[PDB]
């Protein structure tokens, strides 16, 4: 994948304004709420019995921050995403057996969370660049299946 | 299968959508065409430059069909029955595209009504959009 | 589901009805071998070849399908209890219903290939997608 | 992807018995009949207006033989699938814009056609190896999207 000058500027520029802890918690909670079968991977986190319980669950919020933080490791060097995510690919494919369609669903949820956070600053062009980024990260995460 | 809470959540947020059909529909299509460029292949007859009159007119019709499905949320297949024939039989829209349009619509709703698009409302709106997609692909 | 579709599904299932345990057991064995991650939903099963739990469970899966066939006009109503089990209790990822349906169609093609015409295949795919949608609700 | 000696044996052994022309024609016909939106990519082939017309369509039959023949080029060199299909990837991705979900659907259909053609000789272990093969070819066909 090639990154244009504009795409890199749209991604790094928005990233500096992201509230990693808040957006990360929101994205992970929406995944568990919008796509509830994903809750099967997170029984260790405890009470996921309602949207309220999920949104207020400390382990969910803690985990969302870690997930968005790794997205930031993609933002930092966009041309090395494959290697950056290789160990996480082993975890999700060889160990957890998460179907990669779920990587796409978390990426789409994150775009909606970013839209909610940035309102009209999340231009069509910015959405297009961030959708590209989440698709490239999901591809890198699925690498160990192939 | 839309629950009773689902229908309540969908009609609730659709009260803010009504009256902005043209603006929200035009923005949903512009987002789809730039985020997912291959979707433009269904519209070779369109002027697809930003702000074109065909996009604004078409966007208005798309959101108007959604509002009509919301007002008849108990029987979506019947409300959108002739649209199914157009998309599945005449247009042959690949089913993956209805997810792309639905994604773009939720993005527009989040941009303009983030407080109304709570996780629960997002979940219900996702089921509604997937049901509409099922109808429009059912040939 | 069209009327031709309903008749097409009823048609092959007269060949299926006699062999619910046999075809159900083979459908599951193919799923576990072709898509090994599907075994994580059955940690309580003996999953060795020919085990009694697979044969027992395979008979129930196909018997549920036969009931959906015998009540094809309201399948959601005939399989209502199974939705809560699969979606709420088991949290089966919806991708797995496509894998099992694929294995079922492979079993049908192996045993009744002339009956699995392209048109019958089309109708059975629509039937299996509808069942999967009901179990994920 | 890594190929076990048994997987190699199951794949090369079944391939030698495949009726490339008949199986390929039947797989493409079923794609167009079972998943009718795929007919949009094949208007150059003329009459696709009914199952009868599709199965009797000379260009459909000829194209299917070409498609299954390329699957054979993967059988011949299982460790080089990525490079064998690189040019076909440019065609399907950059030029035709076929969504890769449809590659999966064609593969699943081919498996069902092979089961019909081989009956009980299409063992569970054979199916697992051939499912792996169509999954790897589909991954190689989608390379140019990333
Ligand atoms: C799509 C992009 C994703 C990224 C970038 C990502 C990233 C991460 C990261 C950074 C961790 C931290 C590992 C650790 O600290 O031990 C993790 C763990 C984990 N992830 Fe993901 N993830 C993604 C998607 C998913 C999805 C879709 C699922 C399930 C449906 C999932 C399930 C898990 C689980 C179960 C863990 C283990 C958590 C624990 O036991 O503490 N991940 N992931
Ligand atoms: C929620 C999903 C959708 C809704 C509610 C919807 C609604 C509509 C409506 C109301 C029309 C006008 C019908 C008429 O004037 O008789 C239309 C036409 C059309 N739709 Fe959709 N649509 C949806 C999804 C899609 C998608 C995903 C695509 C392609 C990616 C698409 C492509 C088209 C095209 C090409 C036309 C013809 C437009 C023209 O010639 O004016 N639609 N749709
Ligand atoms: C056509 C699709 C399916 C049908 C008709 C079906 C039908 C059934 C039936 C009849 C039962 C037993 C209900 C009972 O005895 O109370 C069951 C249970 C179960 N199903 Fe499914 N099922 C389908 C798909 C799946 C899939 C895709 C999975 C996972 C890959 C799955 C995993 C299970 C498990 C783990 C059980 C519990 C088994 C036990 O504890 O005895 N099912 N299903
Ligand atoms: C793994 C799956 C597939 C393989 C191995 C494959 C293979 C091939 C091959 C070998 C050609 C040769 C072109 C020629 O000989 O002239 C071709 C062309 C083509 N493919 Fe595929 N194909 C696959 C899936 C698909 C799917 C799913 C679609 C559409 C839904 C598609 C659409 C086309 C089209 C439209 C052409 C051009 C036909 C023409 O203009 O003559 N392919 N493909």
């Amino acid at each position: 994948v090639h990154w244009s000058a504009e795409e890199k500027q749209l991604i790094t520029g928005l990233w500096g304004k992201v509230n990693v802890a808040d957006c990360g918690a929101e994205a992970l909670a929406r995944l568990l709420i919008v796509y509830p079968w994903t809750q099967r991977f997170f029984a260790s986190f405890g009470n996921l019995s309602s949207p309220t319980a999920i949104l207020g669950n400390p382990m969910v919020r803690a985990h969302g921050k870690k997930v968005l933080t790794s997205f930031g490791d993609a933002v930092k060097n966009l041309d090395n995403i494959k290697n950056t995510f290789s160990q996480l690919s082993e975890l999700h494919c060889d160990k957890l057996h998460v179907d990669p369609e779920n990587f796409r669903l978390l990426g789409d949820i994150l775009i909606i969370v970013l839209a909610a956070h940035f309102s009209k600053d999340f231009t069509p062009e910015c959405q297009a660049a961030w959708q590209k980024l989440v698709r490239v990260v999901a591809h890198a995460l699925a690498r160990k299946y192939h | 299968v839309l629950s009773a809470a689902d229908k309540n959540n969908v009609k609730g947020i659709f009260t803010k959508i009504a009256g902005h059909a043209e603006e929200y529909g035009a923005e949903t299509l512009e987002r789809m065409f730039i985020t997912y460029p291959p979707t433009k292949t269904y519209f070779p007859h369109f002027d697809l430059s930003h702000g074109s009159a065909q996009i604004k007119g078409h966007g208005k019709k798309v959101v108007a069909a959604l509002i009509e499905a919301a007002n008849h949320i108990d029987d979506i297949a019947g409300t959108l029955s002739k649209l199914s024939d157009l998309h599945a039989h005449k247009l042959r829209v690949d089913p993956v595209n209805f997810k792309l349009l639905g994604q773009c619509f939720l993005v527009v709703v989040a941009i303009h009504h983030p407080a109304a698009l709570t996780p629960e409302v997002h979940a219900s709106l996702d089921k509604f959009l997937c049901a509409v997609g099922t109808v429009l692909t059912a040939k």
